[PDB]
C-alpha cells in the first residue's frame, strides 16, 4: 500500500534535446472498447483462442441437470483447493484442473484405477465447473486439446450454485516494484534503441504501442 | 509509413491522428514528379580555370536541388545527388557539351537523394551508347538502401517501388554470381567504389582529373552514413544535409542521432568563411555567415561552453 | 596521464596514409593490426593452416561485462554440448545470410521472383495470390499445361482447371534460375528439398544403419525376433543398452527416427520429380512418380499460404473486436439467452 | 525496426557483412608469407606459457587448427568462418586432436598429403 | 578568416528550451470568451492550477494522490477566486478550510505550496487558442499577487485581454 | 607543435573544446601498457 | 607479473604506466608555486587540506599606544565533484574555495575572525563572515557553535556600509584578485603530489 513507487526507468523526454532516432517510437495505446467488466478469457488477449471458448450451460440447464440427469451427460467440478470447496454439486465426479492434462492421457483402466470413475467417452457430453468458470475453462482448454466433442462450461458455477463468494484465485502474474524488468540492465541493443524504447509519452500506468519505423509528415508543412 | 501491424490496427489514436493529419481522407497525400510545367532549366552556377559547376534549384517537389561538377581539361562530368524529376535535360546537356559522366557522388541514401537515380543512369548509359557511369556512396546508407520501396510506399512513388537500385547490384566488394556455362549489364558493376567513414585531409579525396581533388568528408546525425565534398582550391563544399540557409538538418528520422550532428557541426570549424557552402535543398550560403547567423550553430556552441557533455541539436521540422 | 575537460595535447602526424590509409596497408602493417595487444588473460587466438593460405582468429571479451552481456552477443560456451548447440546456433544464422542474398536483392534478376498478394477487407478472401513471372518462366507453364489438358480432358474436376499447379509453379521457379545458389534456396523453400538438408538426411540415415549393425552385433554376441527395418529402432534401442550396462543414466523416448527410412526415401523421390520436371522430362511417368506427383503437389500447395493464414487470422481477431458489445441484441438471436436451445424446457 | 531484431540480419550478428574468400584463386604465396603469419611465431605468446594450446586436425577437409587459452574464453563464435569441405559450414569438422611435434611436420604440407597421412599413416 | 560563433558567458537556463526551427514559437491570441472578465471567465485559471496540483508531476509522471479537483465545484459555488483566495488573510483560510471545503491535513498541504507561493493566475498566450498555461511566478502585494511581469497589472485575468471591471464582477 | 602540424587536423578532429566521442579516432581500443609485450 | 598467481595484470601494468607518464612528463614542476611574502605553506602527505599562515601588523593610529599583531591563516579543502552524474549532468566549474582566518594576540576556532572567498574565473568572491568566540557589539555575543554557527547573511543582500568597509579591511590585509590566484596554482600543485602518491599506494594495495 501507500504507493509505492516503482523501480522501472522509464521516462518522458525532456524540453532540451531534439526527438531523434525514429526506428522505435512510443505512442498512447487506446483502443475502441473497454474490456475490464468481461469475462476473463472474454478479453483482448485472449481474443485468438476464440474459437477454443466452451460453450455455456447456464443455471437452468444446470438445475434441469439436477432434476433429471441423462447417463452420458458427465458433470465434472474442476474444482482443486479441497478447504475451498463445502457442498457437492448433484451427479458430479471431481477432477481437478491441475491434473488434467495428465488425466486424460490414461487409459480408460487407468482412468478408473487413479480416479474411482470410468473415463467419459469422446462422443459424451462433458460438463464443467469451478467457482467463477476459470479452472474450469482451463480445463475445458484441455479438454478440447484431446479430441473431445462435446466441452462445455459453466461459468460461475459454485458460486452460483450454492450462492457463495469464492475464486480460483489467480494470480496472473505481475513483477514486484522491487524487480527492475529486462531491458534497463543488459547490453542486448545499441545504446540510442536502448534510450529510445525506455521513453514512454505520459504516464506509465496505461498502455503504449511501439512502432518500429517513422517518415517525416512533409505534407503539412 | 511503418507496417500495419494488430496493435497499429486496434489503435484509435492511429485513426485520431489520420483525421487529424490529413482531414476525412485519412491517407497522405504523396510527393509527386514536378510536371513539365514550371520547370526551369539548367543554371551554370560558377565557371573557373579549373572545374564548372553547373546546377538546378527545386528539381524535387522535396526542393532539393542538381549539382554537375565539370572538369575543363579531362571533359569529365560528376552528379551529385542524383534526384531530379527530369534528367532528360541534364542528359541533352551532356550530349551538348561533349561530355563523360564517369560518377555520381550519392552524400546519403535518403529518398529525397535516390529517387531518380535508376533513371539517370539509364538515361546517361543510352546516351553513352551513341565503361559505364559508376556510384560512390557509404556502406552506411545501405540501412537507407533496404528501405527505399517502403519510402517510396509512403511519399506515393509507385513506379520507383519495382526497381533494384545499383548500389544492390554485385560491385567488386562482393561475391561473383556462379552462372550457368551455357549478361554483364547487371550481374557485375565494376565502377563502384565505397567511401570509408575514416575521413581524413590527406588521402581521402577522389582526383577529379587536372589536379582537382574532392575530399569526402564523413559527417553523420542526418544519416548514419553522410559525406559531403570539399574543394578546398575553389572554396566550394557540397554539405549536402548537414548545413543549410540559417538551418540545419532534421533528426527526427529513423538512424539520426543529434549528438552525431553536434560532432559533424564541430568537425567544420577549420574551414575559412569564404567557403560557399551548397546544400541539397533551398538556397547557398557562406560557412562565415552560417558561423555568425544560424541560431542552431549557437546553441552548439552555447551548449557545448555551458558544460554539457552531450550536446545534442538538430532540426524536427525542415527538409528530409 | 590524465585528461582535462576542453584541454587537449596535440600530436604531431605520421604522414603515412593518416590514421587510416584509403589508398591501402600492405602486409607488414596489417600484421600490426592483426596481433593487436589485447589483454591475454581475457583474449582467445585461433588460427587455422587450410592448404594454400591460414586465417587468423582473435576474440577478446572484457571483464565488466559477463554478468550483464547477453549470450547471443559474447557467445561463451562452458561445456561441450553449448559447444556443439552454440555453433548449431550461428550455423543457421549464417547460413540464411549467405543463402539469402542469391534471391533478394544481390541477386541474379532471372533469380528474383515476387508474389503480388491482395485481401479483401470485408470477406477475407484472397484475390490475386499469383507469382510474378517472366516471359521465359510463363513459356514453361504453358508447355506444362497443354501437355497434361491433352491427356486429362478426354477421361475425367471440370474442364478450366490447372492440373498439378502447385507442382508446376514451385517447378517453373527452379527452371527461370541461373545461378545455382540460388536454385538450392528455392529448394528450401520448397519443403526444403534442398541438397544440404537432404545430405543432412542421409547422413543420419546412414549413421542409424552404422547403429543398427552395432545393436545386431551386441544382441547377436550377447545371446550367442527383430523388427523389419531397425535402424529407426536402433537409436532407441542403443539407448537403453548403454543405460542398461552403466554408461549412461537417460535412455530415450523421441519416436521422432521412426518411419524415417520411408519418409527420407520420399524426401528423395520428390526432388528426384522436381529435377525431372525442370528438363521437361514429363512426357512419360512411372505410376510410383504419379503418386508422388500427386502428393507433392497438396504439399507444396499449403506451404505457400502460411503467411496468408498468418493474416488471415489477424484479420479474424480484427472483425472480432469489432462486434457489439454485451449477450448480444434482441434483434438478432434465435436462442433465449438463460438457456441452452436445446432445453426440452425451453418455452416457458 | 522490428525486422532485423532477431537474427539473421541483427544488429550484433557478426556473419551479416559476409564472408571471406576460401579459395586459391588469388594471392598466390609462398612458405615465408605463412611463417611470418604464424600465430606460434608471434612476440606476445612466445614467452607465454601459462595459457593452455591445443592443435587439432579435421579429417574431412584436411585443416590444421591451434588454439589457445580456449579454457578461460570458450567462445562458440571460434572458427565460424572456417568453411569446411565444400562450401559446409564449421559444424562438419569432426576434429581429432594431434600433439605439438606432428602438428609442424603436418602444417607444411597440402591437405592432400595431411589426409593421407590421416587415413594411411599412424 | 574563421569567425567564431557568438556566444555568451552568462546565459540564462530558460534560452536552453528546444524548438523545432530553433525560432521563437507562435503567440496566438486567446479566444473571444475572454474578451469580458465574467462569471464563467472568473475561475478558469482556478480550475487548471487545481488540475495541475492533482495530476502527474515531473519525468517520472508522479500521481499525486490528493485530488483536489473536487473542491473545485464548492470554491466556484461560494463565488471566491484564485485572484480572491489569495486576498484571504491566514484566519480567513482556517475559516474556509475547516467550515466550507472541509480539507482534510493531506490536502491541505497539496494546495499550500500554491499559496504560499501566490501564483498568478492569468492564462499565458501559447501555439494553440485553448491554452493552459497558467503563469508560475510569485505575485507581489504591489500588484495585486499578479508578478508585476509581462503585463500582468493589478487587474489582468488573461494575457492579451483588458482589466477585470470590478465594478461590473 | 602547431594546429595544422598535428593529427587532429590530419582527420577533422577540432583543435579545442570537448572530444568527439563518438568519432572512430576515439572509439579505438587503446592498451598502451600492453604495446611493449606484443610490437617490442 | 606471472599470470598464473597474479590475475590482476590489466591493472597493474596500466597503473605501472600511469607511474611513468605521470613523473615523465615535463609539464610539471618539481618546486612549489613560491608563496607571497610572510605566507608558509603546510601540507600533511595523506589528507587533502593545506594551511597556510604569516603573522601582521596593522596601521594604527598615534592616539594609540601599541599595535597588536595578528594571526592570519589559511585553510584550502580541495574541491570534489562526483562522475558518476557525467555524462549526465553538466560539467561542474572549477572553483577554489578557501578560508582566512584573523586572531589578534591559541586554536582556529577561539576568538577568530573567519571570512570565506571563493576564486573562481580569475577572482575573488567574498561569500560569509563567520565568528567564532566571545565578540563585543555596538554587550557580549557569544559564537561558540564551530559546525552550525551563524555565518552571518550572504553579502549580495547585505547593507551597503557593511559592504565597503569590509573591502577596505581585505585590500588592507592584502586579500585581493592576485592572492586568490595563489591558492588556485598550489591547489593544483597540492592535488597533483596527492595523486601521484595515490598511485604510488594503489600499486601497493592491489600486487599484495
Ligand atoms: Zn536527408
Ligand atoms: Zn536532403
Ligand atoms: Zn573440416
Ligand atoms: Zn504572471
Amino acid at each position: 500500500q501507500a504507493d509505492r513507487r516503482t523501480r522501472h526507468h522509464m521516462m518522458v523526454d525532456g524540453q532540451i534535446n531534439p526527438r531523434e532516432w525514429f526506428n522505435w517510437h512510443p505512442k498512447e495505446y487506446q483502443p475502441w472498447y473497454f474490456d475490464r467488466h468481461k469475462f476473463l478469457y472474454e478479453q483482448r488477449q485472449y481474443a485468438q483462442f476464440h474459437h477454443l471458448l466452451c460453450h455455456q450451460v447456464y443455471l437452468k440447464d444446470m438445475l434441469h441437470l439436477m432434476r433429471y440427469p441423462e447417463p452420458y451427460t458427465h458433470i465434472i467440478d474442476c474444482r482443486t483447493s479441497t478447504q475451498k470447496m463445502h457442498r457437492w454439486v448433484p451427479h458430479s465426479l471431481w477432477l481437478p484442473r491441475d491434473e488434467v492434462e495428465y488425466a486424460l492421457q490414461l487409459s480408460a483402466d487407468e482412468f478408473l484405477d487413479m480416479y474411482g470413475f470410468r473415463k467419459p467417452d469422446k462422443s459424451d457430453d462433458v460438463i464443467l465447473l469451478s467457482h467463477n468458470g476459470i479452472y474450469s475453462e482451463q480445463a475445458g482448454w484441455e479438454w478440447k486439446k484431446q479430441f473431445f466433442q462435446h466441452v462445455y462450461n459453466y461459468r460461475g458455477g459454485t458460486n452460483e450454485l450454492f450462492g457463495e463468494s469464492y475464486s480460483d484465485m489467480n494470480v496472473s502474474d505481475v513483477l514486484s516494484p522491487w524487480k527492475g524488468p529486462f531491458p534497463q540492465s543488459g547490453v542486448f541493443v545499441d545504446k540510442w534503441s536502448k534510450r529510445k524504447v525506455l521513453t514512454r509519452t505520459g504516464p506509465f500506468d496505461r498502455q503504449y504501442e511501439m512502432q518500429d519505423f517513422a517518415l517525416p509528415d512533409l505534407e503539412l508543412e | 509509413s511503418y507496417t500495419p501491424n494488430l496493435t497499429s490496427l486496434t489503435n484509435q489514436v492511429n485513426r485520431s491522428e489520420r483525421l487529424r493529419k490529413w482531414g476525412s481522407a485519412g491517407v497522405p497525400p504523396g510527393v509527386p514528379r514536378i510536371p513539365r510545367l514550371e520547370a526551369k532549366g539548367i543554371a551554370i552556377l560558377h565557371e573557373s580555370p579549373k572545374v564548372i559547376l553547373a546546377g538546378r534549384s527545386r528539381c524535387n517537389n522535396f526542393d532539393s536541388n542538381q549539382y554537375m561538377l565539370i572538369n575543363k581539361a579531362t571533359k569529365r562530368c560528376l552528379l551529385v545527388d542524383a534526384s531530379d524529376d527530369w534528367p532528360d535535360d541534364w542528359a541533352a546537356f551532356i550530349g551538348a557539351s561533349d561530355l563523360t559522366l564517369t560518377h555520381v557522388f550519392l552524400t546519403h541514401c535518403h529518398i529525397d537523394n535516390i529517387i531518380n537515380l535508376n533513371a539517370f543512369l539509364t538515361i546517361c548509359g543510352s546516351r553513352q551508347k551513341q565503361d559505364e557511369i559508376g556510384v560512390m556512396w557509404c556502406p552506411a546508407e545501405e540501412c537507407w538502401v533496404q528501405n527505399f520501396k517502403r519510402s517510396c510506399e509512403r511519399y506515393g512513388r509507385f513506379e520507383e517501388m519495382h526497381q533494384v537500385l545499383p548500389m544492390m547490384c554485385r560491385s567488386l566488394y562482393t561475391p561473383q554470381h556462379l552462372v550457368d556455362p551455357v549478361r554483364n549489364a547487371r550481374h557485375l558493376r565494376r565502377n563502384d567504389v565505397l567511401l570509408s567513414a575514416a575521413t581524413n585531409r590527406a588521402t581521402s579525396f577522389i582526383d577529379f582529373g587536372n589536379g582537382v581533388l574532392l575530399y569526402y568528408i564523413f559527417s553523420p546525425g542526418h544519416s548514419p552514413g553522410h559525406m559531403m565534398l570539399h574543394i578546398p582550391t575553389e572554396r566550394i563544399l557540397f554539405s549536402g544535409d548537414l548545413l543549410f540557409f540559417n538551418k540545419v538538418g532534421r533528426v527526427d528520422l529513423p538512424w539520426a542521432t543529434g549528438v552525431r550532428l553536434a560532432e559533424s557541426l564541430r568537425l567544420l570549424e577549420a574551414l575559412p568563411d569564404n567557403t560557399v557552402v551548397v546544400p541539397g535543398h533551398g538556397r547557398m550560403t557562406t560557412l562565415g555567415r552560417e558561423r555568425r547567423e544560424n541560431k542552431a550553430l549557437q546553441q552548439c556552441y552555447q551548449r557545448q561552453e555551458i558544460g554539457k557533455q552531450e550536446v545534442s541539436v538538430g532540426f524536427n521540422e525542415g527538409y528530409l | 596521464a590524465r585528461r582535462k575537460w576542453g584541454q587537449k595535447t596535440w600530436s604531431p602526424t605520421a604522414t603515412n596514409g593518416g590514421a587510416a590509409p584509403a589508398n591501402g596497408v600492405s602486409a607488414q602493417e596489417a600484421l600490426q593490426i592483426a596481433y593487436r595487444p589485447m589483454p591475454p588473460s581475457q583474449t582467445v587466438e585461433y588460427e587455422e593452416d587450410f592448404g594454400h593460405n591460414l586465417m587468423i582468429h582473435r576474440e577478446y571479451i572484457s571483464k565488466r561485462c559477463r554478468d550483464r552481456v547477453s549470450f547471443e552477443l559474447s557467445a561463451l560456451s562452458y561445456s561441450n554440448l553449448e559447444l556443439r548447440r552454440g555453433q548449431e546456433h550461428l550455423a543457421g544464422i549464417m547460413n540464411r545470410e549467405r543463402r539469402g542474398v542469391s534471391v533478394g536483392a544481390s541477386g541474379a534478376p532471372d533469380d528474383q521472383v515476387q508474389m503480388q498478394t491482395d485481401v479483401d477487407a470485408n470477406s477475407r478472401e484472397v484475390l490475386s495470390a499469383r507469382y510474378l513471372f517472366n516471359e521465359r518462366r510463363l513459356q514453361f507453364c504453358d508447355r506444362f499445361q497443354n501437355f497434361f489438358q491433352s491427356k486429362l480432358e478426354n477421361s475425367a474436376n471440370g474442364h478450366e482447371k490447372q492440373h498439378l499447379f502447385s507442382l508446376m509453379e514451385a517447378c517453373a521457379v527452379i527452371f527461370g534460375c541461373e545461378t545455382e545458389a540460388a536454385r538450392e534456396t528455392y529448394y528450401r523453400m520448397f519443403l526444403g528439398l534442398d541438397s544440404e538438408t537432404l545430405l543432412e538426411e542421409d547422413e543420419a540415415l546412414r549413421n542409424r544403419i552404422a547403429d543398427a549393425k552395432l545393436v545386431q552385433r551386441v544382441l547377436e554376441n550377447n545371446k550367442g525376433n527383430l523388427p523389419e527395418e531397425f535402424e529407426e529402432y536402433a537409436p532407441l534401442y542403443k539407448a537403453y543398452i548403454t543405460h542398461a550396462v552403466g554408461k549412461g543414466p537417460v535412455a530415450s523416448y523421441d519416436i521422432s527416427t521412426l518411419g524415417s527410412t520411408g519418409l527420407t526415401a520420399e524426401r528423395r523421390r520428390w526432388r528426384t520429380l522436381m529435377e525431372k520436371i525442370v528438363r521437361e522430362d514429363y512426357h512419360t511417368m512411372t505410376e510410383v512418380e504419379q503418386m508422388d506427383a500427386i502428393v507433392l503437389n497438396e504439399q507444396l500447395h499449403t506451404v505457400k499460404f502460411f503467411d496468408l493464414k498468418i493474416g488471415d487470422a489477424i484479420r479474424d481477431i480484427l472483425q472480432l473486436l469489432q462486434r457489439e458489445t454485451g449477450v448480444g441484441s434482441s434483434v438478432n438471436r434465435d436462442t433465449p439467452v438463460g438457456i441452452s436451445p436445446n432445453n426440452p424446457e425451453r418455452r416457458v | 525496426s522490428r525486422s532485423t531484431v532477431f537474427g539473421p540480419g541483427s544488429l550484433y550478428s557478426f556473419t551479416k557483412f559476409g564472408s571471406f574468400n576460401r579459395s586459391p584463386t588469388n594471392c598466390t604465396l609462398n612458405k615465408r608469407m605463412k611463417d611470418i603469419f604464424r600465430l606460434e611465431n608471434q612476440k606476445h605468446i612466445r614467452n607465454d606459457f601459462d595459457r593452455e594450446r591445443r592443435y587439432r586436425m579435421c579429417t574431412k577437409c584436411g585443416i590444421t587448427t591451434v588454439t589457445i587459452n580456449f579454457n578461460n574464453v570458450p567462445s562458440a563464435r571460434v572458427g565460424l568462418w572456417g568453411r569446411c569441405a565444400d562450401d559446409k559450414d564449421y559444424t562438419h569438422h569432426r576434429m581429432v586432436d594431434i600433439t605439438q611435434r606432428e602438428y609442424e611436420v603436418l602444417r607444411e604440407s597440402p591437405v592432400e598429403k595431411r589426409l593421407n597421412w590421416w587415413r594411411y599413416e599412424r | 578568416k574563421v569567425s567564431k560563433v557568438p556566444t555568451r558567458s552568462v546565459i540564462p537556463a530558460d534560452a536552453l528550451r528546444y524548438h523545432p526551427r530553433y525560432s521563437v514559437p507562435r503567440k496566438m491570441v486567446l479566444s473571444n470568451t475572454f474578451n469580458v472578465v465574467g462569471e464563467n471567465n472568473r475561475y478558469t485559471s482556478l480550475k487548471l492550477i487545481l488540475e495541475k496540483l492533482s495530476g502527474h508531476v515531473g519525468r517520472r509522471q508522479y500521481k499525486m494522490l490528493c485530488n483536489l479537483e473536487k473542491h473545485y465545484d464548492k470554491l466556484k459555488d461560494e463565488g471566491i477566486d484564485w485572484h480572491e483566495l489569495k486576498w484571504l488573510s491566514r484566519e480567513e483560510l482556517i475559516v474556509l478550510f475547516d467550515k466550507v471545503l472541509h480539507l482534510t491535513r493531506t490536502e491541505r498541504a497539496a494546495l499550500l505550496p500554491a499559496i504560499e507561493a501566490k501564483v498568478c493566475g492569468v492564462l499565458r498566450q501559447t501555439d494553440s487558442r485553448h491554452s493552459t498555461v497558467v503563469c508560475m511566478n510569485r505575485g507581489n502585494a504591489n500588484h495585486g499577487w499578479r508578478c508585476g511581469r509581462n503585463g500582468h497589472t493589478n487587474d489582468v485575468y488573461f494575457e492579451g485581454k483588458a482589466k477585470a471591471n470590478t465594478a461590473a464582477l | 607543435i602547431a594546429y595544422e602540424d598535428s593529427f587532429e587536423y590530419e582527420e577533422y578532429i577540432p583543435a579545442g573544446g570537448s572530444p568527439l566521442a563518438h568519432h572512430w579516432t576515439e572509439m579505438t581500443p587503446s592498451f598502451s601498457y600492453l604495446e611493449d609485450e606484443f610490437f617490442g | 607479473l606471472p599470470p598464473s598467481d597474479f590475475p590482476e595484470n590489466a591493472l597493474l601494468k596500466c597503473i605501472e604506466k600511469e607511474i611513468e607518464d605521470e613523473a615523465l612528463r615535463l609539464d610539471k614542476e618539481e618546486c612549489p608555486p613560491p608563496p607571497p611574502t610572510g605566507w608558509e605553506m603546510y601540507h600533511a602527505p595523506g589528507t587533502s587540506v593545506f594551511y597556510g599562515r604569516r603573522w601582521w601588523l596593522p596601521a594604527t593610529a598615534s592616539a594609540e599606544t601599541r599595535a597588536t599583531p595578528e594571526r592570519h591563516t589559511i585553510r584550502v579543502q580541495l574541491t570534489k565533484r562526483d562522475p558518476s552524474l557525467d555524462p549526465e549532468c553538466d560539467v561542474r566549474g572549477e572553483h577554489f574555495p578557501f578560508s582566512f582566518f584573523v586572531q589578534r594576540a591559541l586554536g582556529l576556532y577561539d576568538q577568530s575572525i573567519e571570512v570565506r572567498a571563493d576564486f573562481v574565473d580569475g577572482e575573488l568572491l567574498v561569500d560569509n563572515v563567520v565568528f567564532h568566540g566571545t565578540f563585543k557589539t555596538g554587550e557580549e555575543v557569544r559564537y561558540n557553535n564551530i559546525f552550525n554557527g551563524y555565518p552571518g547573511p550572504n553579502l549580495d543582500e547585505a547593507e551597503e556600509e557593511v559592504l565597503d568597509g569590509l573591502q577596505a579591511w581585505l585590500a588592507e590585509r592584502c586579500v585581493d584578485d592576485q592572492f586568490g590566484e595563489f591558492v588556485g596554482q598550489y591547489s593544483v600543485w597540492v592535488e597533483q603530489q596527492e595523486y601521484e602518491m595515490w598511485l604510488k599506494r594503489l600499486r601497493d594495495f592491489v600486487a599484495a
